[PDB]
């Protein structure tokens, strides 16, 4: 075993568990009860105050439910350990593997075992709830895919060579292998992994098709005072990055107080104003990069009708990414989104991104579990999106 | 016996090395004899004159009798000591049980005086009886097994008990047991005679580790009294609350009697406290006598009679469905009661609870859902089918309307007026043959028209929705209104029917009366 250590100074999580269902209760008992059959985790005692809190979801194109431990207190209370794929998002398609039962054949140090403490509560508190710890890595932990980097190299080493032609990119639990070739071709070169890992795992992503969702100003037959202001407005909002942006054309068709709905005829001047404000709108702004030493937020926004809107910057404005995701209930497809994002994010930068979700924190706390599917689990707050920003996008 | 629990002491500190004060000669005496015993039946064991560490101990009186009681002040050890897996901090709800036929209660002596203590954690639990006699030195003991007074006993004390239950638990699939400090309650669907010969047996297994218990002829018997409820194997209600009868009240008294209102409405639907809390304005002292309004007097004679005849919560029959069902109960004001067996409350509520300065019912009534389905969860593990006075064409509008995200389970239309509905609804489009208001304190029309006022006492938020509220009152029923007000936008996007500002109602109040009403902002 490994002695890790938790960042200097620091101490373990004792991160309350939210209240859970029976049904889900049920699952992480039979579960846990197994896993101490196997001598993976084993119950621990009052003299364990460290607490993480467990989850229970279902697997996708699978009847058999998964635990999922959410250590991100833990992982940021762990210690650094001492190479991104350039291409990944390059390639045409990437498939996504869990090979998270590749840990639970490796030992946990001793001493740290205490801090992966969590708990299967009751209903009601009705009993004191079934407390445990690992003996062996742990699924989500920042230290598993660190302390098994080593073996992991002793078995993609074959693949490697002999498949050279794809990229197998690895992220906490998940396996990320990449290629350009035919999609049969592919699922195929896929199941041959799947086998050479039997050697020693359930589930097409194409990065190839992510697109910056540009910002569109409407196409109108005629304009009324209404929809040039609407225009003013928006592109106002956008001189704030793209400075080529002018209205001065645009307002002078608003001067005086017309009526809201009454039709204006544009100016030579204006109309070929919009033209070129248009032309600069066509691509994102130059000289956005990705800063490494910074993390990565994500903002969502409910665009109604089951149609969403995200952008993933760094600074404020500076966008390093822009989507939408379409059609369920609200929460699902949030969820789905969430998701969605995390993997892209993952997948062209190797870092899951912070979540600024437009939902009341008990409402998510209380549905995410359903539809949720990832092996990780993002940083996220809640917000309260203002109406302008949701109306300047999509 | 039992397994021991390795403590620690906090990482860098070391053991308590607190002197022992004066003792009189006859405290010193009555000590010397309970640590005598102590040390005979070995909870405690005389140490050597190496240990260093040192806790204070002192004498107290027990009512009733010439002797006298130990206690260890454990304060500097406790600072000292590691934490430990937090003893149970939720507690079960009585709604969240499922009915017995016999229900018994057991305390456990001997509690913590009988349970193992970590062998290298013994030597800071060291104390010292000073002896009478000047030139001889008092003796020191330590202790063997789970100190009174110490921070990790509660925690390591359940610890043990719940291992100690295992087996018997096990054996006996068809027993409930409750663990709870020192209480242990024990309840089965056995026959009479069967369930009390169960617990003879419980009584002797836990007294195989020393643990001893009341007989049936010490049992306490229901209903039993608990957190603030009285429990039968087959109802469950809060204790008897009594109302004040008198004609000179204190804000004391007032939020003592609002404090013991609110904890009623978890199973006496029907108790309002909106007229009491109103007393409470501007108070000056927790002695300032309030005479009641009339309406006060009004809520209180109703709460009274609602209290005069007991009702009680019927227990979870995890057979049956869950019903949850909301009412309105006045503005900002909901009611809900939960069931299984029409009619037959497992327990009821009240939420008032307003997110944000301004609202709408359906927010609100959503808000409501959403803390009932927490609710549930926690003690039933499962989320009731809601019965709601609103429609899904409503809800569904408001839904997709709304910037933010949110759920609502499997729920059905209850035609209970008032019925929750939407107010007003904000055009889409401007409105055409509708005058056009141009506001940013005054106002400006495309019809010529327009006018200013001034305000004092005014934020600069506050005149920006005077602006609006003046166009609102001089426009017809369908009117057009510009503002560069992000803030003022914001708000009546949000088609609030309820707000803390009067300003807010006022337009909220105009708003209503139009037939069309179409907000817009620039820059
Ligand atoms: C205080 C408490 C907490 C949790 N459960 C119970 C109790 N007490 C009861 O009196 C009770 C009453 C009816 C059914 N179960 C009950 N019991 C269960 C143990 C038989
Ligand atoms: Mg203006």
């Amino acid at each position: 075993t490994v002695p890790v250590k938790l960042k200097p100074g620091m101490d373990g999580p004792k991160v309350k568990q939210w209240p859970l269902t029976e049904e889900k209760i049920k699952a992480l008992v039979e579960i846990c009860t197994e896993m101490e059959k196997e001598g993976k985790i084993s119950k621990i005692g009052p003299e364990n105050p460290y607490n993480t809190p467990v989850f229970a979801i279902k697997k996708k194109d699978s009847t058999k439910w998964r635990k999922l431990v959410d250590f991100r207190e833990l992982n940021k209370r762990t210690q650094d350990f001492w190479p991104h794929p350039a291409g990944l998002e390059k390639k045409k398609s990437v498939t996504v593997l869990d090979v998270g039962d590749a840990y639970f054949s490796v030992p946990l140090d001793e001493d740290f075992r205490k801090y992966t403490a969590f708990t299967i509560p009751s209903i009601n508190n009705e009993t004191p709830g079934i407390r445990y710890q690992y003996n062996v890595l742990p699924q989500g932990w920042k230290g598993s895919p660190a302390i098994f980097q080593s073996s992991m190299t002793k078995i993609l080493e074959p693949f490697r060579k002999q498949n050279p032609d794809i990229v197998i990119y690895q992220y906490m639990d998940d396996l990320y292998v990449g290629s350009d070739l035919e999609i049969g071709q592919h699922r195929t070169k896929i199941e041959e992994l799947r086998q050479h890992l039997l050697r020693w795992p359930p589930f097409e992503l194409h990065p190839d098709k992510w697109t910056v969702q540009p910002i569109v100003l409407p196409e109108k037959d005629s304009w009324t005072v209404n929809d040039i202001q609407k225009l003013v407005g928006k592109l106002n909002w956008a001189s704030q990055i793209y400075p080529g942006i002018k209205v001065r054309q645009l307002c002078k068709l608003l001067r005086g107080t017309k009526a809201l709905t009454e039709v204006i005829p544009l100016t030579e001047e204006a109309e070929l104003e919009l033209a070129e404000n248009r032309e600069i709108l066509k691509e994102p702004v130059h000289g956005v990069y990705y800063d490494p030493s910074k993390d990565l937020i994500a903002e969502i926004q409910k665009q109604g009708q089951g149609q969403w809107t995200y952008q993933i910057y760094q600074e404020p404005f500076k966008n390093l990414k822009t989507g939408k995701y379409a059609r369920t209930n609200d929460v699902k497809q949030l969820t789905e989104a969430v998701q969605k994002i995390t993997t892209e994010s993952i997948v062209i930068w190797g870092k899951t991104p912070k979540f600024k979700l437009p939902i009341q924190k008990e409402t998510w706390e209380t549905w995410w579990t359903e539809y949720w599917q990832a092996t990780w689990i993002p940083e996220w707050e809640f917000v309260n999106t203002p109406p302008l920003v949701k109306l300047w996008y999509q | 016996p039992i397994e021991t629990v390795p403590v620690k002491l906090k990482p860098g500190m070391d053991g308590p090395k607190v002197k022992q004060w004066p003792l009189t000669e006859e405290k010193i005496k009555a000590l010397v004899e309970i640590c005598t015993e102590m040390e005979k039946e070995g909870k405690i064991s005389k140490i050597g004159p190496e240990n260093p560490y040192n806790t204070p101990v002192f004498a107290i009186k027990k009512k009733d009798s010439t002797k006298w009681r130990k206690l260890v002040d454990f304060r500097e050890l406790n600072k000292r000591t590691q934490d430990f897996w937090e003893v149970q901090l939720g507690i079960p709800h009585p709604a969240g049980l499922e009915k017995k036929k016999s229900v018994t209660v057991l305390d456990v002596g001997d509690a913590y005086f009988s349970v193992p203590l970590d062998e290298d954690f013994r030597k800071y639990t060291a104390f010292t009886i000073p002896s009478i006699n000047n030139e001889t030195p008092g003796i020191r003991y330590q202790y063997n097994v789970l100190p009174q007074g110490w921070k990790g006993s509660p925690a390591i004390f359940q610890s043990s008990m719940t291992k100690i239950l295992e087996p018997f638990r096990k054996q006996n699939p068809d027993i409930v047991i409750y663990q709870y400090m020192d209480d242990l309650y024990v309840g089965s669907d056995l026959e009479i005679g069967q369930h009390r010969t169960k617990i003879e047996e419980l009584r002797q297994h836990l007294l195989r580790w020393g643990l001893t218990t009341p007989d049936k002829k010490h049992q306490k018997e229901p209903p039993f009294l608990w957190m603030g409820y009285e429990l039968h194997p087959d109802k469950w209600t809060v204790q008897p609350i009594v109302l004040p009868e008198k004609d000179s009240w204190t804000v004391n008294d007032i939020q003592k009697l609002v404090g013991k209102l609110n904890w009623a409405s978890q199973i006496y639907p029907g108790i309002k406290v909106r007229q009491l809390c109103k007393l409470l304005r501007g108070t000056k002292a927790l002695t300032e006598v309030i005479p009641l309004t009339e309406e006060a007097e009004l809520e209180l004679a109703e709460n009274r009679e609602i209290l005069k005849e007991p009702v009680h919560g019927v227990y979870y029959d995890p057979s049956k469905d869950l019903i949850a069902e909301i009412q309105k109960q006045g503005q900002g004001q909901w009611t809900y009661q939960i069931y299984q067996e029409p009619f037959k409350n497992l327990k009821t509520g009240k939420y008032a609870r307003m997110r944000g300065a301004h609202t709408n019912d359906v927010k609100q009534l959503t808000e409501a859902v959403q803390k009932i389905t927490t609710e549930s969860i926690v003690i039933w593990g499962k989320t009731p089918k809601f019965k709601l006075p609103i429609q899904k064409e409503t809800w569904e509008t408001w839904w997709t309307e709304y910037w933010q995200a949110t759920w609502i389970p499997e729920w059905e239309f209850v035609n209970t007026p008032p019925l929750v509905k939407l107010w007003y609804q904000l055009e889409k489009e401007p409105i055409v043959g509708a005058e056009t208001f141009y506001v940013d304190a005054g106002y400006v029309t495309n019809r010529g028209r327009q006018k200013v006022v001034t305000l004092t006492d005014t934020t600069n938020q506050k005149t920006e929705l005077q602006a609006i509220y003046l166009a609102l009152q001089d426009s017809g029923l369908e009117v057009n209104i510009v503002t560069d007000s992000q803030y003022a936008l914001g708000i009546i996007q949000a088609q609030p029917d309820q707000s803390e500002s009067e300003l807010v109602n006022q337009i909220i109040e105009q708003l209503i009366k139009k037939e069309k009403v179409y907000l817009a902002w620039v820059p």
